[PDB]
């Protein structure tokens, strides 16, 4: 199965966020779909869901702010929040929640069939003259599938693409038959950015670093890769950065110096 | 939005036994149903268990999950190195729908094999240098624990500002890796003869340098 979220990465404050699931193998109609976000460093919050009837329930203190909407033909949910603030930069999530109906009989009472067999009755020996009651359907959910997410980020600051420079190899970076390489990707707005490399061909050996805040108030990282030296005027090496933010895909050439 | 309560990190070592635990009221935990989450890293969140003890698709056997009135257990037996994430738990409040997730546990697998740190220090690159920028990279990687110190130099003396070091995060390979920064203008970078990365790793001090008169 399939959960693909959608929209801005970026919402100024006091303005209204909104993302849209895309959704595939399973049928809008038949299962549910949830919303949930966790801030950076912080737990989990189900924000909300809706049903396969189209009714919605939301978190109960966030319901003046939230809304959710289905559409079946398309297979999208969306979801809205009203007066965005630096509190709601988070990751939001795409959920399929399954439900679990369980039938039960008040305290006390017991079912005809333990013992006409559906109802709850006060008294078993009598079994006529004892209190009847309907049963008590309660039903319990568990998420199933979680899509990737999508960071949001509230601020008044401005959209910025990165700037791409490359970390090359030299005659003191190599470690005998082995050595390091990359690339830097520098002042973006906001996060994230994503990298591979020969787009995505060379995945052994790969690690991208977290990104850092600075003080001119724009994110940047590095990715590196480790290739044998031997390589190194063989193999052509291609950083491919990612900034969904501004819609901006970099691909640059490291090469040995 | 009450938040059940887990404790914020749990501990222990390879092959071993951990437990996390999940509390709450008798509206919410009392009732049942409580699920558990993982979530990695750089991967989407992972339905563990579900219904107090069912296991979800490909979870393997040593999760277990359990109950006892309003707090949940769930139990990691053969603990791997792959383990290390963060794990919630959560349950419906009276069963409005409405689901509360637990505060989070962070765990963490000891006793994998110490490593000592490679580092790497790139000079600014000429594009850089050519758009009137100098930043100097600091690489840091392959290393166990995950803790370390950085430090610049000019000169052999000491530089504290223009200095950005992210924390210590997970390789791909269970190892960590680090980076450190050292943004200056091309006029400073021309400046000094040498600059130096000092990397503090349990009792071991690698120093890398650079200087502009090179490649």
């Amino acid at each position: 199965v399939q959960l693909q979220e959608s929209g801005p990465s970026l919402v100024k404050p006091s303005q209204t966020l909104s993302l849209t699931c895309t959704t595939s193998g399973f049928s809008l109609s038949d299962n549910t779909v949830g919303w949930v976000r966790q801030a950076p460093g912080k737990a989990l919050q189900w924000l909300g869901s809706i049903t396969p009837s189209g009714s919605t329930n939301y978190n109960p203190g966030l319901k003046s702010r939230l809304g959710i909407t289905k559409d079946n033909s398309n297979s999208q949910v969306s979801l809205s929040l009203t007066s965005a603030t630096a509190a709601d930069s988070a990751t939001y999530y795409c959920t399929t929640v399954h439900q679990q109906t369980r039938k039960s009989c008040p305290d006390g009472w017991m079912f005809g069939f333990d013992c006409g067999s559906e109802d709850c009755v006060d008294d078993c020996s009598d079994i006529l003259s004892a209190q009847t009651l309907s049963p008590i359907y309660t039903n319990a959910y568990h998420v199933d599938a979680w899509g990737q997410g999508l960071l949001v980020t509230v601020s008044s600051a401005s959209t910025k693409g990165p700037s791409v420079f490359p970390l090359a190899p030299s005659s003191k970076s190599t470690s005998g038959g082995t050595a390091a390489l990359g690339c830097l990707v520098k002042d973006y707005f906001p996060e994230p950015v994503t990298v591979s490399w020969n787009s995505g061909a060379l995945t052994s050996g790969v690690h991208t670093f977290p990104a850092v805040l600075q003080s001119s108030g724009l994110y940047s990282l590095s990715s590196v890769v480790t290739v044998p030296s031997s390589s190194l005027g063989t193999q052509t090496y291609i950083c491919n950065v990612n900034h969904k933010p501004s819609n901006t895909k970099v691909d640059k050439k490291v090469e040995p110096k | 939005q009450a938040v059940l309560n887990q404790p914020s990190s749990v501990s222990g070592s390879l092959g071993q036994r951990v437990s996390i635990t999940c509390s709450g009221s008798s509206s919410n935990v009392g009732n049942g149903y409580v699920s558990w989450y993982q979530l990695i890293p750089g991967s989407a969140p992972r339905t563990l268990i579900y219904g107090d003890t069912s296991r979800a698709s490909g979870v393997p056997d040593r999760f277990s999950g359990s109950r006892s009135g309003n707090t949940a257990t769930l139990t990691i037996s053969s603990l791997q190195a792959e383990d290390e994430a963060d794990y919630f738990c959560a349950s419906a409040e009276d069963s409005s729908s409405n689901a509360v997730f637990g505060s989070g546990t962070t765990l963490t697998v000891l006793g994998q094999p110490k490593a000592a740190p490679s580092v790497t220090l790139f000079p600014p690159s000429s594009e850089e240098l050519q758009a009137n920028k100098a930043t100097l990279v600091c690489l840091i990687s392959d290393f166990y624990p995950g803790a370390v110190t950085v430090a610049w130099k000019a000169d052999s003396s000491p530089v504290k500002a223009g200095v950005e070091t992210t924390t210590p995060s997970k390789q791909s390979n269970n190892k960590y890796a680090a980076s450190s920064y050292l943004s200056l203008t091309p006029e400073q970078w021309k400046s000094h003869r040498s600059y130096s990365c000092q990397v503090t790793h349990e009792g071991s001090t690698v120093e890398k340098t650079v200087a502009p008169t090179e490649c």
